[PDB]
């Protein structure tokens, strides 16, 4: 898209339609006269346009005004009010840009944020640039969360967030422009390599990578239009869906070999019934032929009833004679049938155990996309954020993912090795209880007019709690929380001296022995300059992987390794890491998903802030003070860092319209 | 709308295979073993019919007799009228056969043979006695 209706598409927005956002905030607008609407729209697009074609600086209000021309700079107050709906939430003025106006010297209101991952930090940048005064408490010893990136000497490899999934419409777009991300485009060719040691013939290659995406539009005729959600009281899995499929794939398969042989059958005793038919005429033939030449030994000259046998017995034994011959016309025919059937048997199978172990690492991928075994996986609901995909090339960032929540940090108040572990929200405000990491005696104690959470789902989902809420959370809210899924990924980084494999392949494939050790090191990375390999961990591996030692883990790939590229190419790494995502306490997992039994509604539910009692009985209803931010938090874009720092930009406009007063809705 | 080309799937087919935790394997099995029924019983009608075939070594080869490549005359011997009458009392009404039972005599004068000579040949009692049989 391009010009002002391209800037609408970068910010995820229709360009012809107002949102129930904005409707929300210019109800005015919406209900009224359809030209005006098309004036609004305009302002929208194309403030959105001058902050996106230059983000490193602050797009202040004059400053739109200016470029806006008439008939649509003629309304002032249009103008402030779209520009302020922008800047609120986050449309415009957000991420890392010089102010042009320096900040108001006195802050207004008190907020605590609990976590510096991305979503954590976008949120303090939004606050703080919206005058308030905001400190976040983070248990690491380090800012970003789940984007962890590995440093030593020049070696560089993210152990997890690592991939820019497109431009188009994502905001880590307008990031790339603020902070020096060195982002590489991904070569999509993998080249599949069995367990002994040789490349997947292209042949088999693309035909099992073919049933692969068929069994998966399968699931869907069976999830959208045979209704088959719900089996035994219980949701249906997409794993189990896909087992059915299969099954009827096979039973399929039987079903056309005995049709086929069933009609063999048909026709073999046609054949059958057709020789009988030819011995009985055989004999009757044998037989009347001896009448005829016993009839024809009496010689000559004989009376009339002499000379009828003779001639009787003839035309007899033409007549018999006539019908056997069509006969064998006819046992030609049915005797070609059967050579042909022979020949075109159909499918002895549907997939071969070769076959079937390709196929396993196509799951093996589809559970690393999804952090978690398919048999977790909502089969109605797994895939709900496809239609909100970004357009374009995906991507790695060279220099290390970490660079971008470190940007970020910058200016900004982080307490780190605070482990925050009771939340108190009241009608008059809230107190967070940390304590320090390293000596847990030593404890802290934080007032604030909200809280602003973004402990990660695995976190919340802890029993006994990490963090205790006082009061406790309502039912509703921990429900979601027991229904989402939360999963788990892990990745081996392998360190060299040489490029030892094929540097124009960025990523090979190993395939598993086995359907329960599918996942088990199935993918290797080089997207690194520098000799760096990298193995994924996904499915039901990851969590088992966890329990192995990492000389194990590295010995594997290096024996999955020697056997691709031979024994002797394969040196000993240098730095070997290991990541355990669902060990380590401050996440308990990798990333979100929409569990079996859950819905995209959950991700909303998250977002929802909570709004404590009255302290005095009989007192008015009070604000909310305990808001949720985090990719658990954000429906359209889970389990990714664009959907975290989207969710960050989304509370941090709530927080400041309920604490600062939204000026722009009149 | 439609599912993709190649799948097979049912309603009926579903609660089949789903009904209880294994009936996806019984399923299986009995099209597996029905599979067998019918290899068998392949086998054996080909063993059946291999033995008809080797009865009809040499087809009919040796009872066959010459044509007899005879120009079809219109006028009646007493010989022939003669074989008329008797290819009645044996065939009835079946004149292609009478005809080649005379040899030189065409269909359509073996019919009008059967009215020419229907009350000098007595035709009508001859052909309720081949009625009788």
């Amino acid at each position: 898209p391009s010009g002002v209706e391209g800037a609408a598409f970068q910010s995820r927005l229709p360009h012809d339609r107002m949102t129930s956002q904005e409707a929300a905030c210019f109800p005015d607008i919406i209900s009224g006269p359809q030209q005006t609407q098309k004036v609004f729209l305009f302002i929208r697009n194309r403030t959105l346009q001058l902050w996106l074609d230059n983000p490193k600086i602050q797009l202040t209000f004059e400053a739109t005004l200016q470029q806006l021309e008439a008939p649509y700079n003629s309304d002032t107050v249009l103008v402030h009010r779209v520009h302020s709906y922008l800047e609120r939430h986050g449309l415009i003025n957000f991420g890392i840009y010089k102010r042009i106006k320096p900040l108001p010297t006195k802050k207004t209101g008190k907020v605590i944020i609990i976590g510096s991952g991305v979503s954590g930090l976008a949120a303090a940048r939004q606050l703080q640039s919206f005058g308030m005064d905001v400190t976040l408490l983070e248990a690491r010893d380090r800012v970003g969360g789940r984007v962890a990136t590995f440093r030593k000497g020049n070696y560089v490899a993210d152990l997890g967030a690592m991939v820019v999934t497109g431009l188009g419409g994502n905001p880590m777009a307008v990031v790339s422009k603020q902070v020096n991300m060195e982002l590489a485009k991904i070569k999509q060719k993998c080249p599949l390599y069995e367990a002994n040691g040789q490349a997947v013939p292209k042949e088999k290659d693309e035909m099992v990578e073919q049933e692969f995406n068929r069994l998966l539009e399968a699931t869907s005729y069976l999830s959208h239009q045979l209704d088959f959600n719900v089996l035994n009281n219980k949701p249906v899995s997409l794993g189990q869906a896909l087992e059915v499929v299969i099954q009827l794939q096979e039973k399929h398969v039987k079903d056309e070999q005995i049709e086929h042989w069933k009609k063999i059958v048909k026709t073999q005793e046609e054949l059958k019934e057709l020789l009988n038919k030819m011995v009985n005429l055989k004999e009757k033939i044998k037989e009347l032929h001896q009448q005829y030449k016993e009839a024809s030994e009496v010689k000559p000259p004989r009376d009339i009833t002499a000379e009828f046998l003779v001639k009787s017995k003839h035309r007899d034994l033409t007549a018999l004679c006539k019908e056997y011959d069509e006969l064998a016309e006819t046992q030609g025919k049915l005797e070609e049938k059967l050579q042909e059937l022979e020949a075109n048997p159909p499918s002895d199978v549907y997939l071969s155990s070769r076959d079937r172990q390709i196929l396993d690492w196509h799951f093996a991928n589809l559970e690393f996309a999804n952090a978690t075994p398919l048999s977790t996986l909502s089969l109605k609901h797994w895939d709900q954020d496809d239609d909100f995909e970004f357009t374009g090339s995906h991507l790695t960032v060279r220099n290390g993912y970490s660079c971008v929540p470190v940007a970020l940090a910058e200016g900004l108040d982080i307490k780190l090795n605070t482990a925050v572990r009771q939340v108190r929200y009241t009608a008059s405000g809230c107190e967070v209880i940390a304590v320090n990491t390293r000596s847990t005696s030593q404890t802290f104690i934080y007032k604030c007019d909200a809280v602003l959470c973004t402990l990660p789902l695995g976190v919340l989902k802890q029993q006994p709690p990490a963090v205790q809420f006082v009061p406790p959370l309502p039912e509703w809210k921990t429900s979601a929380v027991q229904r989402m899924g939360f999963g788990n990924l892990n990745k081996v980084v392998l360190c060299f001296d040489r490029v030892f494999w094929d540097p124009s392949v960025n990523l090979f494939g190993h395939v598993g022995s086995t359907t329960a050790s599918r996942g088990e090191l199935f993918l290797f990375w080089n997207l690194y300059k520098a000799p760096i390999l990298l193995a994924l961990v996904a499915g039901e591996a990851a969590g088992i992987m966890e329990n192995i030692s990492d000389d194990v883990i590295v010995g594997r790939c290096l024996a999955i390794l020697k056997g691709i590229f031979g024994s002797s190419a394969v040196p000993q790494p240098k730095e070997t890491v290991v990541s355990r995502w669902r060990a380590d306490p401050w996440a308990r997992g990798s990333y979100s998903y929409v569990a079996a039994g859950s819905s995209g509604n959950d991700y909303d539910l998250m977002a929802q802030p909570i709004t404590p009692g009255p302290s005095i009985p009989g007192a008015p209803q009070p604000i909310p003070r305990l808001f949720f931010a985090g990719e658990h938090t954000i429906r359209n874009y889970p389990a990714t860092v664009h959907g975290a720092l989207l969710s960050g930009l989304r509370e941090a406009g709530r927080i400041a319209d309920q604490f600062l007063g939204a000026m722009y809705t009149l | 709308r439609k599912p993709p080309k190649g799948m097979f799937l049912s309603q009926e087919d579903v609660e089949a295979v789903s009904a209880n935790a294994t009936a996806a394997t019984t399923v299986l099995r009995q099209l597996d073993m029905e599979l067998v029924s019918v290899k068998r019983q392949i086998q054996n009608i080909k063993q059946t019919n291999s033995a008809l075939k080797e009865k009809l070594d040499g087809g009919i080869e040796p009872y066959r007799l010459p044509e007899v490549i005879q120009k079809c005359n219109a006028r009646w011997t007493t010989e022939e009228q003669l074989l008329a009458v008797q290819a009645i009392r044996k065939y009835g009404r079946d004149f292609q056969a009478i005809s080649d039972v005379i040899g030189n005599k065409s269909v359509v004068q073996v019919k009008n043979f059967f009215v020419n000579y229907r009350r000098r040949f007595n035709i009508d009692e001859v052909l309720q006695e081949w009625e009788a049989e």
